[PDB]
């Protein structure tokens, strides 16, 4: 449970250092340099008070190691808004920055570092022996993006043998970054991050736009909001291990419940019942539409149809506040109903997980008292239309060859290439034509593929 | 005497397949009535020709 967490890539660490300043105004992490709460320096030793252990000189810091070759984003996390409440001199700089190229980390400008991020993770990983995972912020392009990630978790399977490596993989729209580029990290992501890797997760960037350009109406269509919103998100998926009670729904059984094969290594994410600040005035707090938006695609990552995607698993996690027995009390709402189309080969249930405790707001931006949530996440075939139109995108910068010398003098190949494609491939068929139903193997005579 | 009858006898009692259990109804059931008129038009009509053939 005291995972080790990597931060590369200009998202990597500036969600890094704005959810694990979200993690300090949640455990209370004053910028005095202790809790006034629990008197114990750093950090404190409790259950759900493990992510802050004794490793850097006594004084229980937040465990985060932060590298990337760009120098600006480490200087604004060495210069933002808090100087201290992190490792005080844990943070080393990158000296030559990628500059949005992402082949030139994995070959050439990220492995003066690769040395140092392994005595890193030697260090961090001798540690205390709870270790389920890696909380991994995965990025494709901005800093050094998918390089850094990639040689960790390829080395990290070949040599720290097969401990899973639960990834956030971000795929951020293309309106508000500047690449052009990106179908191709995002593509050789599957070769080097997706075989080698055990368990994964999705974050996704359109829909925030799109309900802060149209919905939400919030006056801020840059990686600021979208920061504010997935760190919402990940402190959502922390609270598991972050609020222990008696429902402590933790990662336990989560990774064993999210995946079912080899390649359904995507989940999903569906949390929208979001209230805004320009809507905090003591409006409709609501356990009925917030039930019945669901399927709608406003709480969806990707616009994409549930009339065609079939679900072999369903994790329902509902997060309030309120009861424990509102648990019981919203199982008789809404479920009874339920005639959503599946897998003939699949459970039907829905499982549940709230922490009735309630939590510490986070202050200056776009949301009002959250305390109640709701996300549907899953393992859908529905994302198969998503990635038929990155590769789609990827079909037609390979017909139009764009940076395809800038991206073969380093260390790729041609062949390289068709091998992504293949791993591509694979991860379509396993969601795409294997995904669905394949009922039609039983018999028939009408001249089928016998 | 022998040559239609015994070797009509040596294809149509082997033409007969037995059913399919897998798969849903609607197979199953145009199996059933492939079957049920299939079984029905290799005794009746054959053993009637059979019947009154030469007596």
């Amino acid at each position: 449970r005291e995972c080790i967490s990597i931060h590369v890539g200009q998202a990597g660490v500036q969600i890094g250092n704005a959810c694990w300043e979200l993690y300090c105004l949640e455990h209370g992490i004053q910028p005095d340099g202790q809790m006034p709460s629990d008197k114990t320096i750093g950090g404190g030793d409790d259950s759900f008070n493990t992510f802050f252990s004794e490793t850097g000189a006594g004084k229980h810091v937040p465990r985060a190691v932060f590298v990337d070759l760009e120098p600006t984003v480490i200087d604004e996390v060495r210069t933002g808004t808090y100087r201290q409440l992190f490792h005080p001199e844990q943070l080393i700089t990158g000296k030559e920055d990628a500059a949005n190229n992402y082949a030139r980390g994995h070959y050439t400008i990220g492995k003066e570092i690769i040395d140092l991020v392994l005595d890193r993770i030697r260090k961090l990983a001798d540690q205390c022996t709870g270790l389920q995972g890696f909380s991994v912020f995965h990025s494709f392009g901005g800093g050094t993006g998918s390089g850094f990630t990639s040689l960790l978790m390829e080395r990290l399977s070949v040599d720290y043998g097969k401990k899973s490596k639960l990834e956030f993989s971000i795929y951020p729209a293309p309106q508000v970054s500047t690449a052009v580029v990106e179908p191709y990290n995002s593509i050789l992501t599957t070769h080097t991050t997706l075989e080698h890797s055990d368990c994964a997760f999705m974050v996704d960037n359109e829909a925030i736009y799109d309900i802060c350009r149209r919905n939400l109406d919030i006056e801020r269509p840059t990686y600021t909001n979208l920061n504010r919103l997935i760190g919402q998100i990940v402190s959502s998926i922390t609270a598991s291990l972050r609020f222990d009670g008696a429902l402590n729904v933790d990662l336990t059984e989560f990774q064993t419940n999210l995946v079912p094969y080899p390649r359904a290594h995507f989940p999903l994410a569906t949390y929208a019942p979001v209230i805004s600040a320009e809507k905090a005035y003591h409006e409709q707090l609501s356990v009925a539409e917030i039930t019945n938006a669901c399927f709608e695609p406003a709480n969806q990552m990707v616009k994409c149809d549930p009339r065609h995607g079939k679900y072999m698993a369903c994790c329902l996690l509902y997060r309030g506040d309120v009861v424990p027995k509102d648990v019981n009390a919203a199982i008789a709402t809404i479920k009874t109903k339920r005639t959503i189309q599946f897998v003939d080969w699949c459970p039907t249930g829905f499982k549940v997980g709230i922490n009735y405790e309630p939590p510490t707001v986070v202050p200056g931006g776009d949301l009002a008292k959250v305390q109640r949530a709701v996300c549907m996440l899953s393992n859908t075939t529905a994302i198969a239309e998503a990635w038929a139109r990155l590769d789609h995108k990827f079909d037609l910068m390979y017909a139009k060859r764009a940076f395809v010398h800038w991206y073969v003098g380093e260390g790729m190949e041609e062949g390289e290439f068709s091998e992504a494609r293949e791993d591509m491939a694979a991860l379509e068929k396993d969601y795409e034509e294997v995904g669905v139903d394949s009922v039609e193997g039983e018999g028939e005579e009408e001249g089928e593929e016998y | 005497d022998l040559l239609k009858a015994v070797r009509l006898i040596k294809f149509l009692y082997q033409s007969n397949p037995p059913p399919n259990p897998e798969g849903t109804r609607q197979a199953r059931r145009n199996r059933r009535r492939r079957w049920r008129e299939r079984q029905r038009q290799i005794h009746s009509i054959s053993e009637r020709i059979l019947s009154t053939y030469l007596g």
